[PDB]
C-alpha cells in the first residue's frame, strides 16, 4: 500500500512542535517536576512510531489516512478543487492492469472512504459503482451515492440521473431489493409502472405482468417522454416476472432472436441429443467466465461422460478450476453474510451434486439408493424462491434421467415424480395457483367433505366426514362444521358437545393450539348442564402451559372440575412452568391449595429450591455488588438442588423442553440505572453455554400487569405464525416483544440489558450535550464505519413497521416517546404497557414524527415502512383465522374488566356472547381492510399509504395532545 | 520416552498391544490428578497429546467410554480460564486433546456437545489446526440427522459461520481448507441460510476506537487541528504483546502507547498551592486498557528503565486527586492485573506498586490512623474483597495475593482488621466454593493458609466466656453452617480452622458451638435420605461424624437415620458410590467405640445390626471399601455365633477352587490381625498354579504387569500373619520359592522375593537356623545374602550380626570350600550400616587367607577351565569392602599391607577401586611420614619384588606431586633413607646380575635424580 | 454413513481481465436474476 509513504510525505509537513494537548514540601515539588516538566509531549514522539507502527499492518494504514486526508483536503483552498477532482479521477482511472491490489483495506478502500469524510468534492457516479464494486468497499461508495442523491441538489438533471442509475445497480449487486424497489417508484414518472413495481416486490405475479404490457402501451406514439432508464425497467421486469411465472416457452421464441445466454438458460435446462448446438453456442459464451457459465460447461461435459463422449477426469478438473471462480466472487462480496450471498450458497449446493451425480454415473456403465435419500433431503427452504427451487428441480430430473435410460425387485425410480411434487407442493405454499396445476382414500371424502360444506350441504358433509373417519384432520374438520352449525343455530344446539369430544379424538394425532383456543372459550359458552364434561372424559399434554394464565382465572368461575384436570396434568409432568403462575394467585381460592400440595408432594426438591428463590428476591427487592445486600445469591448455586431452568421459558414455543437454558450461576454484579420510571435493580444470569441473560426485577406492578401479559400472549400467537409464511420469513419480521414472568402478585421480572436506550433518553442526552434531525446526528457520530450505519437504519424502520401494526391493529392509545424501546446495537423496537381500548379514542393513525421521518430516508419509506406493514396483514388475514380464531378469547376477558372498569357491577350476561361478537368483528375488519384491493388499478397497497399520509399530515400532528411529544 | 513406547503400539497390532492397555487408564486419569497440584502443568497435557497421536484408527480404545465424561469436563472448563502463559497459545493444546479423542464418533461421540465451543477456537485463531476443526466438522454433517445435530449448534451457529467464511478465499490461500469448507456449507443444503438474520453486534464506538483529539500544528492550515492519535491503538496493542515480530517494532509500540498515556496524565490541572490544600465515562475503560501495557513494559528488556519511570510516577499522581477530593480509580483495575499475571518481573512490579501507594501515604500525612479514616488504603482493601468473588480464576489470584500483601504491610493498625474479620473470611470461603477441582490449587493453597494464619493473628486477645454475645458467635455461626455439604476443600478447613480458632483463646471446642449447636442439627435431621444427591450424600455425615468427636455433643437420637445408615452400606458415580459406603462405616465406627452410649442404646436391639452389617462388606467387590471396613473391625476389638456365621462365608471363599481372587485374599489377611491348617491348605492352593507347564509358557513375559503372578504374591502375604506357633513352614516355603524361580529362568530378583522377607522378619531364630545348616550350598544362599541385605529384614540382621562369628568357623573346615557365600553376606550387612566394619580385622585377614588357599586350585592347568567366577568375583568384591574399612581410619600404614597379601593373584591390584584410592592417599606433616614406612617395609626381601617394585605408583607420585604443587621439594626420612640404602651391603641391590631386580633399582636411580 | 472423495494436489488456474462495460439498473442487468453468479470476475477499464 502505497499511501504508507503518502503518509510520510503528508507527515513532514506536521511542525513537529513541543505543545501537545488535547483540549510534606519536599513531596509535592517532586511531582510538580514531573508531572509538567517532564511531560512535556513534542509532536515527534507521537508520529514517529506511527509510522514504525504501519510498516507492519495494513489497517493503520486506511485508519491513518481517513483522519489526514480531510485535514489536508481542507488547505486545498478555493479556485483548486476542480484541479484537485481531475487529477484525482485521473489517478483512480491509471490501471496498474488491474491496479492489482485486490487484499484487505488496500488503497482503492482507504482512499473512496476518505473522500466521504470530506465535504465538498464529487467523484462521478459511474467510476464510484465501478471502484466499489470491482475491488471492494460497497459501503464506501452507498456513503457517496447517497450522498449526492439526497441532502442538497446538485443543480444538474443529468447529472441527477446518472446517479440513480449509478445507485440502482449497487443496491441490485446486493441484492437488497426493498431499497431497489423504494427507490425506483421515488422516481418513476408513469403510472402503470409504479403499480407494477409494488404488485411484484408482494409477489404476485399475474397483476405485475399485465401492468407492465399496459405500461409499454402508455408509450408507442403515447404523447410521454418516458425516459431511457424506466425503458429498461419495462423491457427486463417483463421478462423477470414471465420467468418466475415460469412461462418458459414464449421466452423461447423471444430469445430465438435476440440471441444470447438467455437462449442458453432457459432452452438449455427447460443435452444428449441437442449436445452440438449447445456446446458451441456456450464456448461463444464462456469467454468473459462467470460462476453461472462455467455450470453449462461442466454438465455437458459430465452428460458426455454419461454417454462416454468426455473422459471422467475432464469434469474433476472442470469442476475443480470453476470452483476456484466461485470462490473469487465470494471474495469480492462484503464480509457479513446477508441475502446477497444466498445466490453462492445454492452455487455451492449444485457444485456438490455434481461431483457426487460424476460418481453416481461413473459406477453405472445399493450405493445409489444412499445418493437418492441424502438427495431428497438437501432442499432449500420453502421460503427461499421460486426460481431458485426451479433451479434445483431441472438439475435432479436430468440426473434421474439418465439413470432411467440406463436401466433398461422393482427398477422404477418414480423420483420425478417426488421432486415435481415436491415443487408442486412450494409452488401453491408462495403464492399464485397457476405454477403448481399445470405439471389413501380418506383425503377424497375429506375434499369432497370440503366442497360439501362449501355450500349449505349439512347432511352431505356430515355422511362424507363419517365415510373420512372409518377410512385425521377430518376428524376436527366435523365439529369444526358443528362449530359452524351451532354459531348458525341458536343457543341450544347440542353439536357442540358432539364437537368438542370430536377435536379431542385426533388431539393426541404441532398445531394443537388452533383447536385448543377453539376448545377453552366454547366450554365457557354457559354451560348450565355441562354434558360436555362427560364428554371431556370420553378418551395432548404439552400445548396447554401456554394458556396458564387463562385457565388459573376459570377455576373461580364454572368448569372447575374439568379444569382442575388439566392443571393436575401438568404440575405432575411439568413442575417448573405452574409454580410460578399459581403462586402469583395467591371454593374461591381454596381449591389451588389441592394443586399446589401436588406439586409438593411430586417433586419435593423443585418446590423448595424454587420457593428459595423467591423470598430471596422478595425480601431485599453506577454498579453495586451483590455480595453485600443478597449474599444468599452467591451461597444459591452451590445449594442449589439439581437444576434450576432460566424464567421466561415455557411463555414462548419450543413445544418439547429439551433444551432450555438452565441457571449456572448469579453474576454479582447489580447494575441498577436509573430508568424512566425511577430505578431497578438489574441482576446477570450466567447461563449453560457461557450467555449471560440479564433480567430485571420491578418493585411493583399496577393493576394492568395482570392484562398485558395477556396481550403479549395475543402476540405470541401471531409471531410464529408470522415466521411460517413466505413473504414473511423472506424478510424476518419477528414482532420482538419481551418475556414477563410473574414471580408473586407484586414483583413480575422481565428481561433487558444494556442498549435498551429508550426514545426520550436521546432526547435528554441532547439536551445534556447543550428541532428536526436528531436521530440522523445521533446515530451517525455513534455510528462510524458506515457498513454498521446502513445496517442499523436498515434493521430501525423495518422494526418500526411490527411496531405501527400492532398499535393500530387492537389500538393502543398515546405512545410517549418514554413508552418506546429501541435497540441500540440491533435496532429491535418494542412497547411497554400495551392497554387496548378498541375504538379510536382521540387519534393520528400512528406515531411518524419527522424526527423519525428524516431518520427513516424517504425511500426506505416506500420501499420498507409502506410494504412490511401491508406484508404483516397479508399473512395475518389468511393463514388458518388469526384474526377470527384466537380473536374469541382474549376479548372475553377484556370485556369482563372493562364492565369492572366504567364502574363496579357486570352484566349482559346472555348477551357476552354478542359483546364478544362485535369487538371481534371489529378486529377482522381492522386488519383485512388495509390489505391490498383485488383490482389492478390501485398502486398496490394504497390504504397504508392513507394512513401514512395522516400520520404524518401537521394538521392531524399538532390538533392531539401535547405532552405526546409531537415534535420529536 | 512416552513417544518411544507409545508408538511402538502403532507399530505393532500384536502382543506389544496389551501390555499398555491397562496403564493407559491409570495414565490419563493420573495425568489429570497431578496437573492440578504441579509447578509446571503443561507437561502433563503434552503427555496426553503424544499419547492421543501416537493411535489413531485403532483396536477398540473400549477403555474410554468411563474417562470421557470426565475428561471434556476438565477440558472445557480450563479452556475458558488459560490466557496464554508465557505467550504459547496453550488454549490451543487443550482443543487439541478435546477434539482427537481417538474413539468412535456413533456412540461415544453423542454428548460431545462440550465440543462445540472449542470448536470454535479451532477454527478461528489457528493455522494448521484449522484442518484438525475443519475434520471434525465434515464428520458430524453427514453422518447425523437434522432434527438431532440442529439443535445442538444453535448457541454457537452465529459463531461458526463467521470463521467458516474467512476460509473461503482463493489460490493464494490454501486450495485445501478453501475447497472444504466450500463442500460443508453444500452438504448440508438449506440448513445454510437458516441462520441468516438481523445482525445484533454493532460495534458502537469501542474504548480503543474512541477519538481522542489532540490538537496539532501543521504548516498549511494556519490554526490549531484536533486529530485522532489513535489509528494505530490496535495495532500497538497487538504488536506489544506477540513474541513473533521484531523487537524494534516492540519498542516502538510502547512509546506509542506511554505517548498517548501521558497526554492524559498531564492533562489534568494541578492544585495551585497544594501544601495549603493540604492544611485545609468511556475514558476509563480506555486508561485501563492503556496502564496495563504499561505494566507489561516492564516485562520487556532495555525499556524496564522507563516503563517504571512513570509507573511511579502515575501511583504517586493518583493519590493526591483522592487527599483533594476530601473537600468535594484506573490504578486499581490495573493493578490486579500486574498481581494476577504470569512474569516475575510484572508481577514484583504489581508488588512494587501498592508498596507505593502506601510508603508514600504514610510520607504525606503521617498519621496513619487518619490515614484510614478517608484515604485510599481503605479502598483498596474492599478491591481484594470483591474481586474473590469475580467469575474467573485469574481475578481470583489477584484478591488472594493482593490480600496476603495487604495484611503483611498494614500490619500496625490490627485493630482494623477486627472490624472486617468476618468479611474476608466469608470472601475467603467463596473463593474456595466456585473453585473447580480441576483448576490448578495456587488460588486455594494461598486461600486455606490465609484463613489460618490469620485467626492465630488477630484472635490472641479474647478473654473469656463471658464475651460470646454476638460479634464472635456470628464468626462461628458463619462456618459452621458450612460443615455439611460438598467439595471437600470447603469442608476440611473449616475444621481445621475451628480447630485453631479454639486453640488459641483456651475454649472447649463443644462449648463454642455450644449456642448454636441445635440451628445446625435441624436441617441435617429434617429431610434424612433419599433426596439431596450422593454429593450432598457424603457432606450430612462429615458434619456429624466431626460432632461426635466432640468431648459431648447430642447424646439422644442420632438413631432415626442410624437406621438409615445400616441400609446404605447394606445394598464417576461409581467412585462416589464407594466414596458413599466408605464414610458410613466411620459414622458407624465411632458409634459403638466411643463409651458412655453404647449403653445408653442397649435396650432396643442396635449394636448388634451394626456389627453383623459391617460383616457383610468384608466380602464386598472393590478394594478401599474394605480397607475402612477392616478398621471399623480393629477398633472394636477392646458374637461367637456371629463370628462362626462370618467364618461360613470366609471358609466358603478359602474353599479349594484355585479360583480366589485377590480381594478376598486380603480380607483374609485383614481377618488374622484380630487354628493351623491353613497352610497346609494353601501350599497346594499355590501348587495349581505352580506346575511348570503354567510357567514354561510365560517363559519371558514382564512379571509385574502379569495378573496371574499377583495371585501368587497375594497368597505368599498372608504368611506374615500366621498362627504363632513354632512354625514348620520354614523349609517347604522356602523350597516353593526355588522351585518358582528355577522354572521361570529368573535369578537375582523377583516381585515374590519381597513377601518371603516379612515372614522371615516374623521368625528370626528360625530362618537363620534352617540358612546355617545348608550354608555350603550356592544356590540357596544366594537368596539369603538378598534377604539380609534388605530393609525390611530388620530382625534379621540383628540376628546375622549377634551370631557372625559362628558362621566364621564353618571357613576352617573339597570343592564345597565356600570363601565366595561368605564374601557377599559380609558386604550385604556392611552396606546396611557403614558402623560394622570399623572393627572387625581378624575376620577380613581370615577371608584373605582362606581366599588365597582357593586361589592355589584355581590356579591349575590340570582342568580346562576351573576359573569360576563365583571366586574370582569373590575378590573383586573383598578388595572393594577392604577399601571400605581403609577410608574410616587415617593411618597411611596399613594400605602396604594389602599388598604382600596377594602376592599370588593379579599382580598390581585391581583397577577402578584402589588406583583412585591411592591417589587420595598421594594427594602436611603426614606425608613425611609414609615415606618413613616405606623404606622400613621395603627391605623385607622375601616381600615378592613385584610387590618391592609396586610401591614406584606410591613413592615417587608423592615427590612429583609435592614438585609440581609446590616450588622445588619444600618439605624426616631423609635422615632414614640414607641409612639403609645407601650404606647397602653385597648380597642385595649393591651386587651386579642382570635380573629382573632391576625393574627396582630403577626407582632408586629415579628417585635420586628428583632430590638433586 | 457416506464416503467422501478427497482434494488432489496445487494445481494452479489464473484468471483474467475481461472489457466491457453495462449501465443498466433493472433486477436481471443480464440474462436472470442473482449477479455475483452472472457477473464477469473482475473487469478492465
Amino acid at each position: 500500500p502505497w499511501l504508507n509513504q503518502a503518509l510520510q510525505l503528508l507527515y513532514g509537513s506536521f511542525h513537529l512542535d513541543s505543545p501537545i494537548r488535547l483540549s510534606i514540601i519536599d513531596f509535592v515539588a517532586k511531582h510538580n517536576e514531573f508531572l509538567d516538566s517532564v511531560r512535556s509531549l513534542t509532536a515527534g514522539d507521537i508520529l514517529n512510531p506511527l509510522i514504525d507502527i504501519s510498516y507492519q499492518s495494513a489497517e493503520t494504514i486506511h485508519n491513518a489516512w481517513v483522519v489526514v486526508f480531510p485535514v489536508a483536503y481542507s488547505a486545498i483552498e478555493s479556485r483548486y478543487e476542480l484541479e484537485f477532482t481531475r487529477a484525482l479521477v485521473k489517478l483512480l482511472f491509471k490501471d496498474y492492469h488491474i491496479r492489482q491490489q485486490d487484499a484487505r483495506p488496500n488503497v482503492i478502500k482507504s482512499l473512496l472512504d476518505g473522500v466521504g469524510k470530506c465535504p465538498g468534492l464529487h467523484l462521478p457516479p459511474h467510476l464510484v459503482k465501478y471502484l466499489g464494486s470491482n475491488y471492494n468497499a460497497w459501503y464506501g461508495a452507498i456513503k457517496l451515492l447517497e450522498e449526492l442523491s439526497e441532502g442538497q441538489g446538485i443543480d444538474n438533471q443529468k447529472i441527477s440521473d446518472a446517479n440513480q442509475d449509478a445507485l440502482l445497480e449497487v443496491y441490485m449487486s446486493l441484492q437488497e431489493d426493498d431499497m431497489f424497489y423504494g427507490t425506483w417508484r421515488r422516481r418513476a414518472k408513469y403510472f402503470e409502472t409504479n403499480a407494477a413495481l409494488s404488485y411484484e416486490q408482494i409477489g404476485i405475479w399475474d397483476k405485475a405482468l399485465q401492468l407492465y404490457e399496459a405500461a409499454q402501451i402508455k408509450a408507442r406514439s403515447g404523447v410521454f417522454p418516458f425516459g431511457e432508464s424506466e425503458y429498461s425497467l419495462w423491457e427486463d421486469h417483463w421478462i423477470y416476472c414471465a420467468e418466475k411465472l415460469q412461462h418458459w416457452e414464449i421466452l423461447t421464441e423471444l430469445a430465438k432472436h435476440e440471441g444470447f445466454t438467455d437462449l442458453l438458460l432457459e432452452c438449455g435446462w427447460r443435452w444428449i441429443a441437442d449436445r452440438e448446438p449447445l456446446e458451441q453456442s456456450v464456448k461463444t459464451v464462456m469467454d468473459i467466465p462467470t460462476p453461472r457459465r462455467q455450470i453449462f460447461q461442466t454438465f455437458l461435459a459430465l452428460q458426455g461422460f454419461s454417454q462416454q463422449k468426455d473422459t471422467l477426469q475432464d469434469v474433476s478438473r472442470l469442476c475443480d478450476e470453476g470452483i476456484q471462480l466461485t470462490l473469487r466472487k465470494w471474495n469480492a462480496l462484503p464480509q457479513r453474510v446477508t441475502r446477497a450471498h444466498i445466490g453462492l450458497l445454492h452455487t455451492f449446493q449444485q457444485y456438490v451434486e455434481l461431483m457426487e451425480a460424476s460418481q453416481v454415473y461413473s459406477s453405472l456403465v445399493q450405493e445409489l439408493k444412499r445418493v437418492l435419500q441424502a438427495w431428497r433431503e438437501r432442499l432449500p427452504n420453502v421460503w427461499d424462491d421460486i426460481n431458485i427451487w426451479n433451479d434445483l428441480v431441472t438439475w435432479r430430473q436430468h440426473v434421474f434421467g439418465v439413470i432411467n435410460r440406463v436401466y433398461m425387485a422393482y427398477r422404477g425410480y418414480h423420483e420425478m415424480a417426488w421432486v415435481i411434487n415436491r415443487f408442486a407442493h412450494v409452488a401453491r405454499k408462495h403464492e399464485m395457483p397457476e405454477v403448481c396445476i399445470n405439471q389413501q382414500k380418506a383425503e377424497f371424502f375429506t375434499l369432497k367433505g370440503m366442497f360439501l360444506a362449501k355450500l349449505n350441504a349439512k347432511d352431505e358433509a356430515n355422511q362424507a366426514f363419517a365415510t373420512a373417519v372409518q377410512i385425521p384432520k377430518a376428524w376436527a374438520e366435523w365439529g369444526f362444521f358443528n362449530d359452524r352449525r351451532f354459531k348458525e343455530n341458536p343457543e341450544e344446539i347440542f353439536h357442540a358437545k358432539n364437537a368438542i369430544s370430536c377435536y379431542l379424538q385426533a388431539a393426541g394425532l404441532g398445531k394443537t393450539r388452533k383447536l385448543l383456543c377453539r376448545i377453552l372459550w366454547l366450554i365457557s359458552l354457559d354451560d348450565a348442564a355441562g354434558s360436555l364434561a362427560k364428554t371431556f372424559e370420553d378418551h395432548p399434554v404439552w400445548y396447554w402451559i401456554t394458556f396458564v394464565p387463562q385457565l388459573l382465572t376459570s377455576l373461580s368461575h364454572k368448569e372447575a372440575k374439568i379444569v382442575r384436570h388439566i392443571l393436575i396434568q401438568i404440575a405432575k409432568s411439568y413442575p417448573q412452568s405452574l409454580h410460578f403462575q399459581l403462586r402469583t394467585t395467591k371454593q374461591p381460592w381454596q381449591d389451588v391449595e389441592e394443586i399446589m400440595g401436588i406439586l409438593k408432594t411430586a417433586y419435593p426438591l423443585l418446590a423448595l429450591s424454587l420457593e428459595s428463590l423467591v423470598d430471596q428476591l422478595n425480601q431485599r427487592f453506577g454498579k453495586a455488588d451483590l455480595e453485600r445486600v443478597s449474599l444468599h445469591l452467591s451461597l444459591f448455586h452451590h445449594q442449589k438442588f439439581e437444576d434450576i431452568e432460566i424464567p421466561g421459558q415455557y411463555l414462548l414455543h419450543k413445544d418439547n423442553n429439551n433444551h432450555f437454558i438452565k441457571i449456572e450461576r448469579f453474576l454479582p454484579t447489580l447494575d441498577l440505572v436509573r430508568g424512566s420510571n425511577g430505578c431497578y435493580k438489574r441482576m446477570t444470569i450466567r447461563g449453560n453455554d457461557g450467555s449471560l441473560h440479564p433480567f430485571a426485577v420491578q418493585f411493583p406492578a399496577a393493576r394492568h400487569c395482570r392484562r398485558e401479559e395477556r396481550i403479549f400472549q395475543l402476540f405470541r400467537i401471531f409471531d410464529d405464525a408470522l415466521s411460517r409464511k413466505v413473504q414473511s420469513r423472506r424478510r424476518n419480521i419477528s414482532l420482538t416483544l419481551p418475556i414477563a414472568v410473574p414471580l408473586s402478585p407484586h414483583i413480575r421480572i422481565l428481561n433487558d440489558d444494556k442498549r435498551y436506550t429508550t426514545l426520550m433518553g436521546i432526547y435528554e442526552e441532547f439536551c445534556r450535550r447543550k428541532p428536526s434531525t436528531l436521530l440522523k446526528d445521533y446515530y451517525t457520530e455513534k455510528f462510524s464505519n458506515y457498513e454498521n450505519y446502513w445496517l442499523f437504519r436498515k434493521q430501525f424502520t423495518a422494526q418500526y413497521a411490527s411496531f405501527i401494526f400492532m398499535t393500530y391493529i387492537m389500538c393502543i392509545n398515546s405512545r410517549q416517546p418514554q413508552k418506546i424501546h429501541i435497540n441500540e446495537g440491533s435496532g429491535n423496537i418494542w412497547t411497554s404497557e400495551m392497554l387496548p381500548t378498541f375504538y379510536n379514542t382521540e387519534s393520528v393513525p400512528f406515531r411518524l414524527t419527522p424526527n423519525i421521518q428524516k431518520f427513516i430516508g424517504e425511500a426506505g419509506l416506500e420501499g420498507i415502512l409502506s410494504v412490511y406493514i401491508l406484508v404483516i396483514a397479508n399473512s395475518l388475514s389468511d393463514s388458518e383465522f388469526d384474526m377470527e380464531q384466537y380473536l374469541s378469547l382474549f376479548v372475553r376477558d377484556e370485556v369482563i374488566s372493562w364492565f369492572a372498569q366504567q364502574h363496579r357491577a357486570s352484566a349482559q350476561t346472555n348477551q357476552l356472547r354478542e359483546i364478544v361478537r362485535v369487538n371481534v368483528e371489529l378486529l377482522t375488519k381492522r386488519v383485512l381492510q388495509l390489505n391490498h384491493i383485488p383490482n389492478s388499478q390501485n398502486v398496490a397497497t394504497q390504504f397504508v399509504l392513507n394512513l401514512i399520509s395522516q400520520a404524518v399530515n401537521p394538521r392531524n400532528l399538532a390538533y392531539t395532545d401535547s405532552a405526546w411529544m409531537a415534535y420529536l | 520416552l512416552f513417544k518411544l513406547c507409545f508408538m511402538s503400539v502403532s507399530l505393532f497390532p500384536a502382543a506389544n498391544e496389551s501390555v499398555i492397555l491397562p496403564h493407559l487408564n491409570e495414565l490419563i486419569l493420573k495425568s489429570l490428578k497431578l496437573s492440578t497440584t504441579a509447578k509446571e502443568p503443561l507437561v502433563y497435557f503434552y503427555l496426553i497429546r503424544t499419547l492421543f497421536r501416537s493411535i489413531g484408527g485403532g483396536r477398540f480404545e473400549n477403555l474410554y467410554k468411563e474417562i470421557m465424561p470426565l475428561l471434556q469436563v476438565l477440558l472445557e472448563s480450563l479452556s475458558k480460564l488459560i490466557h496464554e502463559a508465557r505467550r504459547p497459545q496453550e488454549r490451543d493444546i487443550y482443543v487439541e486433546l478435546c477434539l482427537t479423542v481417538p474413539v468412535r464418533l456413533s456412540v461415544l461421540v453423542p454428548h460431545l456437545s462440550y465440543l462445540m465451543k472449542p470448536l470454535v477456537y479451532a477454527l478461528n485463531g489457528s493455522q494448521e489446526s484449522v484442518s484438525q476443526g475443519l475434520r471434525t466438522l465434515e464428520l458430524c454433517v453427514d453422518n447425523l440427522t437434522a432434527e438431532y445435530f440442529d439443535p445442538i449448534i444453535e448457541p454457537v451457529i452465529d459463531d461458526v459461520m463467521e470463521a467458516l467464511s474467512k476460509h473461503l478465499k482463493p489460490l493464494p490461500y490454501y486450495h485445501q481448507h478453501s475447497h472444504t469448507t466450500l463442500r460443508i456449507l453444500g452438504k448440508l443444503g438449506g440448513r445454510n441460510r437458516t441462520f441468516i438474520k438481523p445482525v445484533d453486534n454493532l460495534k458502537t464506538d469501542s474504548e480503543l476506537f474512541q477519538n481522542v483529539e489532540a490538537m496539532f500544528k501543521i504548516h498549511g492550515l494556519p490554526n490549531e487541528v484536533p486529530l485522532s492519535i489513535t489509528p494505530g491503538l490496535s495495532a500497538a496493542f497487538s504488536l506489544l504483546t506477540d513474541p513473533r515480530p521484531r523487537i524494534h517494532y516492540r519498542i516502538n509500540s510502547f512509546k506509542y502507547i506511554s505517548g498517548i498515556f501521558q497526554l492524559f496524565l498531564g492533562a489534568t490541572q494541578l492544585p495551585d498551592d497544594y501544601a495549603n490544600r493540604l492544611k485545609e465515562d468511556s475514558q476509563m475503560e480506555l486508561l485501563v486498557k492503556l496502564l496495563e501495557s504499561i505494566f507489561y513494559a516492564v516485562s520487556l528488556q532495555e525499556v524496564r528503565e522507563e516503563s517504571k519511570a512513570l509507573i511511579r510516577g502515575t501511583c504517586n499522581h493518583f493519590i493526591l486527586l483522592y487527599f483533594n477530593k476530601m473537600v468535594i480509580n484506573c490504578i486499581f483495575d490495573a493493578i490486579i492485573y500486574a498481581l494476577s499475571s504470569d512474569n516475575s518481573a510484572v508481577r514484583s512490579m504489581g508488588l512494587e506498586s501498592v508498596q507505593l501507594i502506601y510508603d508514600s501515604c504514610v510520607e504525606l500525612f503521617g498519621n496513619i490512623d487518619c490515614a484510614l479514616k478517608f484515604a485510599p488504603l481503605n479502598v483498596m482493601c474492599s478491591k481484594f474483597i470483591h474481586c474473590c468473588f469475580e467469575e474467573p480464576y485469574h481475578k481470583k489470584l489477584a484478591g488472594c495475593i493482593g490480600l496476603e500483601m495487604m495484611l503483611n504491610s498494614l500490619d500496625i493498625p490490627m485493630k482494623y482488621f477486627n472490624a472486617r474479620q468476618l468479611e474476608i473470611i466469608r470472601a475467603l470461603f467463596y473463593v474456595l466454593r466456585d473453585t473447580a477441582p480441576e483448576l490448578p490449587c495456587e488460588v486455594t493453597n494461598t486461600a486455606k493458609r490465609l484463613i489460618l494464619n490469620s485467626l492465630k493473628e488477630w484472635n490472641k486477645e479474647l478473654t473469656r466466656n463471658d464475651v460470646f454475645s454476638s460479634v464472635f458467635q456470628n464468626l462461628v455461626s458463619s462456618l459452621i453452617v458450612d460443615l455439611p455439604n460438598a467439595n471437600e476443600i470447603v469442608r476440611a478447613t473449616a475444621q481445621e480452622a475451628l480447630r485453631t480458632l479454639s486453640e488459641t483463646t483456651q475454649v472447649p471446642i463443644a462449648t463454642m458451638i455450644s449456642p448454636c449447636k441445635h440451628i445446625l442439627l435441624a436441617p441435617i435431621f429434617g429431610k434424612p435420605l433419599r433426596a439431596l444427591p450422593f454429593q450432598m450424600q457424603i457432606g450430612n455425615i462429615d458434619a456429624i461424624t466431626f460432632c461426635m468427636g466432640l468431648e459431648n455433643s447430642f447424646l439422644e437420637y442420632n438413631e432415626e437415620l442410624n437406621r438409615l445408615v445400616q441400609e446404605a452400606l447394606a445394598l464417576k458415580t461409581s467412585e462416589q458410590l464407594v466414596r458413599l459406603r466408605v464414610v458410613c462405616i466411620q459414622l458407624l465406627s465411632l458409634a459403638i467405640t466411643k463409651p458412655e452410649f453404647a449403653a445408653a442404646q442397649q435396650r432396643s436391639n442396635i449394636r448388634v445390626k451394626i456389627l453383623v452389617v459391617f460383616f457383610k462388606s468384608l466380602c464386598g467387590r472393590s478394594i478401599e471399601i474394605i480397607r475402612a471396613a477392616h478398621g471399623g473391625l480393629k477398633a472394636v476389638i477392646d458374637p461367637k455365633e456371629l463370628l462362626q456365621n462370618g467364618l461360613r462365608p470366609m471358609l466358603m471363599n478359602l474353599s479349594d477352587h484355585k479360583k480366589l481372587t485377590v480381594a478376598s485374599l486380603e480380607a483374609l489377611s485383614g481377618l488374622l490381625k484380630l487354628k493351623v491348617g491353613i497352610g497346609s491348605k494353601l501350599l497346594d492352593h499355590l501348587l495349581a498354579w505352580a506346575q511348570p507347564r503354567t510357567l514354561q509358557q510365560l517363559g519371558s513375559q514382564d512379571l509385574e504387569n502379569n495378573s496371574t503372578v499377583q495371585i501368587i504374591v497375594a497368597i505368599l502375604d498372608v504368611f506374615h500373619l500366621l498362627p504363632p506357633t513354632a512354625h514348620k513352614f520354614m523349609n517347604d516355603l522356602m523350597n516353593a520359592l526355588l522351585y518358582l524361580e528355577n522354572n521361570l529362568h529368573r535369578c537375582q530378583y523377583s516381585p515374590f522375593r519381597e513377601p518371603l522377607a516379612k515372614f522371615l522378619d516374623r521368625f528370626p531364630d528360625e530362618s537363620f537356623e534352617y540358612f546355617f545348616n545348608e550354608f555350603s550350598k550356592r544356590e540357596i544362599t544366594t537368596r539369603f545374602v538378598y534377604f539380609v541385605g534388605l530393609d525390611s529384614c530388620s530382625s534379621l540382621r540383628a540376628k546375622v550380626l549377634e551370631s557372625l562369628p559362628r558362621v566364621r568357623g564353618l571357613l576352617h573346615q573339597e570343592k564345597c570350600v565356600r570363601f565366595s557365600n561368605l564374601v557377599d553376606l559380609c558386604e550385604s550387612l556392611a552396606a546396611s550400616d557403614k558402623e560394622w566394619i570399623k572393627d572387625k580385622e581378624e575376620l577380613l585377614g581370615e577371608l584373605l587367607d582362606a581366599g588365597s588357599v582357593c586361589l592355589t586350585l584355581k590356579r591349575s592347568s590340570n582342568v580346562v577351565s576351573p576359573l569360576y567366577f563365583q571366586v574370582d568375583q569373590g575378590f573383586e568384591t573383598l578388595q572393594l569392602l577392604y577399601i571400605e574399612y581403609f577410608k574410616s581410619q587415617p593411618l597411611g600404614h596399613e594400605k602396604v599391607f594389602n599388598f604382600i597379601d596377594k602376592i599370588s593373584k593379579e599382580g598390581l591390584p585391581f583397577v577402578l577401586e584402589f588406583d583412585d584410592f591411592i591417589f587420595n592417599e598421594v594427594v602436611i606433616p603426614t606425608v613425611q611420614q609414609t615415606l618413613d614406612t616405606i623404606i622400613r617395609m621395603t627391605p623385607q626381601v622375601s616381600s615378592l619384588d613385584a610387590r618391592v617394585y609396586l610401591y614406584k605408583r606410591i613413592f615417587l607420585p608423592i615427590c612429583i606431586y609435592e614438585s609440581e604443587m609446590h616450588g622445588d621439594l619444600s618439605r624426616a626420612w631423609l635422615k632414614s633413607f640414607d641409612s639403609d640404602v645407601w650404606k647397602a651391603t653385597g648380597p642385595l641391590v649393591d651386587d651386579y646380575t642382570s635380573t629382573l631386580e632391576d625393574r627396582y633399582r630403577l626407582e632408586l636411580m629415579q628417585l635420586t635424580a628428583l632430590l638433586i | 454413513t457416506l464416503i467422501n472423495q478427497h482434494i488432489l494436489k496445487p494445481a494452479p488456474p489464473p484468471t483474467e481481465i475481461p472489457a466491457r462495460l453495462q449501465v443498466k439498473p433493472p433486477q436481471p442487468a443480464a440474462m436472470k436474476i442473482p449477479n455475483r453468479p452472472t457477473l464477469l470476475g473482475g473487469s478492465a477499464i
